[PDB]
RNA sequence: AUGAAA
RNA sequence: GGGUCGUUAGCUCAGUUGGUAGAGCAGUUGACUUUUAAUCAAUUGGUCGCAGGUUCGAAUCCUGCACGACCCACCA
RNA sequence: AGCGCCGUGACGCAGUGGAAGCGCGCAGGGCUCAUAACCCUGAUGUCCUCGGAUCGAAACCGAGCGGCGCUACCA
RNA sequence: UCGAAUUUGGGUAUAGGGGCGAAAGACUAAUCGAACCAUCUAGUAGCUGGUUCCUGCCGAAGUUUCCCUCAGGAUAGCAGAAGCUCGUAUCAGUUUUAUGAGGUAAAGCGAAUGAUUAGAGGUUCCGGGGUCGAAAUGACCUUGACCUAUUCUCAAACUUUA
RNA sequence: AACUGGCGAUGCGGGAUGAACCGAACGUAGAGUUAAGGUGCCGGAAUACACGCUCAUCAGACACCACAAAAGGUGUUAGUU
RNA sequence: GUGAUUUCUGCCCAGUGCUCUGAAUGUCAAAGUGAAGAAAUUCAACCAAGCGCGGGUAAACGGCGGGAGUAACUAUGACUC
RNA sequence: UGACAUUGUGAAGAGACAUAGAGGGCUACCUUUAUAGUUUCU
RNA sequence: GAAGACAUUGUCAGGUGGGGAGUUUGGCUGGGGCGGCACAUCUGUUAAACGAUAACGCAGAUGUCCUAAGGGGGGCUCAUGGAGAACAGAAAUCUCCAGUAGAACAAAAGGGUAAAAGCCCCCUUGAUUUUGAUUUUCAGUGUGAAUACAAACCAUGAAAGUGUGGCCUAUCGAUCCUUUAGUCCCUCGGAAUUUGAGGCUAGAGGUGCCAGAAAAGUUACCACAGGGAUAACUGGCUUGUGGCAGUCAAGCGUUCAUAGCGACAUUGCUUUUUGAUUCUUCGAUGUCGGCUCUUCCUAUCAUACCGAAGCAGAAUUCGGUAAG
């Protein structure tokens, strides 16, 4: 059985579990985007895509 | 993969009976209503002592549902269902597959 | 020292408790062998402070 | 498991309190009338070890 | 801040 | 006792997997300085522990051969 | 023996198919009598080697080369 | 070890997932990782063992598919029994005639694809160059390519043939 | 794993011996004739006939089967140029 | 929990627990409230503790790293990154 | 821990619900103010 | 005296709760566990030229992707090479010649295709409805995929024609429940209307252990039914590995391949190691070493007799009969 230790990544929450190697443990479909930056407004970042 | 919003397509009718314009939407899988049998029958099972009583899922392997549509027919409102493949992305506002474009 | 059905901390091939000593107030009755409902442990370094 | 020493405690079988040695309870005289009119005399006739 | 031997 | 790795300038280390030994330390001379030290330039050292195939042809290909550096070695 | 990871400037460590980041280190100028520090500047990465897929990879998949890790229990 | 946290009689308390334990899962009436007694109970067993007279006739399978299925079942097959409709044929683990299909053995690589050995003869607007010379798609020589025809060996996932 | 045949479920005759090989498959008997295997003695059957090879100071002896190889020998025989 | 005396108890509150805040558009049951409907009922708001958010705590459970470069022989590395 | 019941007799504040008026980035708020009833914490 | 409509107590609802209870903790497998998926499938080969055919056999692949990358029609021919054309070179764009496919067709691989199935262009949604028949896996059951027609309505094309998804081979899911579309049809059983609920036909939400349970560990304190179907001792077949002996001779040995050694190569022997297999044994063959004590083999360490030497003597090496 594997003990695993991961970092929240939009809160930096440190989360320890573990469970046998051989059962299915769920995961999500993470995507970075790289977008472009403009004039900033009110505390909203403010990305644009290319089209 | 990807649909248009209008498609000319059978509709059974009762005066129609042929190809005409029906409006695509997809299918939304429902709110559900209470006092269905099974929902009764389910909260007068899961009444009192016992603990859970019907098996519920976990075991879970598929990472996609086969999208499904609804055709409103132009004249007749006659709505109609028909299935698709599986598809992880999907889309029915279509801009076009241009062939000759660079990356 | 003790057994593993004699006490929540008996047992292992090593004498140590494994599960945290400080239990809360909340428990129950056979649960609360240890530090019961503690706010701070360790050495106290300093004054009562009252 | 089985039931543990403070888990017995309570039902106290051999934990009892022992009490062939004791001079019974120690205790204020009643507050009948002269504690809270005014007050009484009393005589220290002896003084004695509690086991 | 430091500044080779006679 | 076997399986692997390597023994290159006085010292140390790349080497090139086949045709040429290169870098640093060291030493010698020169420049520098009042002379030295350091610093700069130039040369010195190299069959690279003994025989095989031999790329036309071999240090490095690998075959054995003396030095070293690791890994294994009843059993219930 | 079996399985898994890793190889990015001189050094350490990031790097996401549209194309290399930071710190230290290095060089040049200026202050200083000189070096250090300081202020103004610039550069250096076959992304171990070969092949493949891809319009094109350092990344993606095989080969090799190297440095590690994990298994090694019941007798 | 021996004046004590000592040794002991009698009474007395604590009762089974409970007691008691200076703690070994030890003790709890020769029983303790849950006492003993009775019932539910003839508990359950895909597992082991056994399964009672004679003779005659026929006579197997360990294979298909599905099962938390692999020491077991269901199904199909193999085999018995009951027969039923007709009476020499609407058959055959066979041969012959005629017609099809295969791409394995074998064979081939001066035939495709992939791998491979060694020469020669050329093309140098042609890779590296060594020379004649200022150089010149000028000239010569050597050495890796490419071209020509040749040679030697191969292929379960190559092939004309077969 | 494929095809076929056997053993399991199968006795008899042979292979000394043996589940499978060889021969042949079985009612109870009698008479003959054979199979595979054998005919010195054990052992029923010729110490039969015929042509040659071999002497071995660890011979060789009959399928499956119960092993034996590379390399050699002026031993001996028959051959090739 | 630790186990006479002597000396000494270092660094870590990120995780799991324990505990103390509430200043909060988070989550938030039943009962209760409002709206729709002819009613069953539906929808919305509010919302206790707890959970989530944030402090404290290691004589609480427990934890306490690698890689490079450099010294006037070489090696080593006080030093630096 | 909350609701109902047990469970009666009294008040003093405060918060919100609908109407109207001012301060704000055709106009949505937020800051406030004055009302006749309605609930709830102290 | 205290305290007071709070506490308490009763009933519901939310939390906490291995303190306590119940239960589970896949299968295959050269023993099991770790590992892996050979558990649902696809290509080529093994596979022995019909079909079928195994292993934890080999090299791989799938749980996706496309309103076009589907359907039709039309016009062109690709990869690559040669010869040229400023910048422009090996590689930018254009033209000519050859070009049976050496390209491209969503991907793995294999087939297939040259006025096309490829590339471009034009128009479309036959990726539509009703349901039956058939092939493959096969029990001739289902799922999935596909084939050929019928009745309709359409697309495309001048038209024959072609078209029920992708050029073919894979790309996916029962019951019960929930939900949606159709008929606006049936019922709610004393008679009606309207909500609501239950029905019929057709789809989705998912079971990847893929003909489909809802599921973590430990036991050296262990228990039971069994198993030599299955491991760890010994034995048996095998001898990689361990060990021993031969064939040949490049070389070493002052000169010389063999006195003594003998690389590169190769044929054997033994079961004294250590593996591999699972035939016997799990209703038990007492399991390492030492002590004691016997016996056997020889591949002889010494002793007896000999042979050879780079053996003058001594000492030593090699070798024969030899296990007394």
């Amino acid at each position: 059985k594997v003990h695993l230790v991961a970092i929240d990544i939009f809160t930096g929450k440190k989360l320890e579990d573990l469970s046998p190697s051989t059962h299915n443990m769920e995961v999500p479909v993470v995507k970075r985007n790289e977008y472009q930056l403009l004039d900033i407004d009110d505390g909203f970042l403010s990305l644009m895509n290319m089209d | 993969v990807n649909v248009p919003k209008t498609r000319k397509t059978y509709c059974k009718g009762k005066t129609c009976r042929k190809h005409t314009q029906h409006k695509v939407t997809q299918y939304k899988a429902g709110k559900a209503s209470l006092f269905a049998q099974g929902k009764r029958r389910y909260d007068r099972k899961q009444s009192g002592f016992g603990g859970q009583t019907k098996p519920v899922f976990h075991k879970k392997a598929k990472t996609t549902k086969k999208v499904v549509l609804r055709l409103e027919c132009v004249k007749c409102k006659t709505r109609a269902q028909l299935t698709l493949k599986r598809c992880k992305h999907f889309e029915l506002g279509g801009e076009k597959k241009q062939k000759g474009q660079a990356l | 020292a003790m057994n593993p059905v004699d006490h929540p901390h008996g047992g292992g091939n090593h004498q140590h408790i494994g599960k945290a000593s400080t239990i809360s107030r909340g428990a129950v009755s056979g649960q609360k062998a240890g530090l019961i409902a503690a706010r701070r442990t360790g050495l106290l370094r300093g004054s009562q402070k009252t | 498991g089985r039931v543990i020493r403070n888990q017995r405690k309570g039902a106290g079988s051999i934990f009892t309190s022992h009490t062939r040695l004791r001079q019974g309870a120690a205790k204020l005289r009643t507050l009948d009338y002269a504690e809270r009119h005014g007050y009484i005399r009393g005589i220290v006739k002896q003084i004695v070890h509690d086991s």
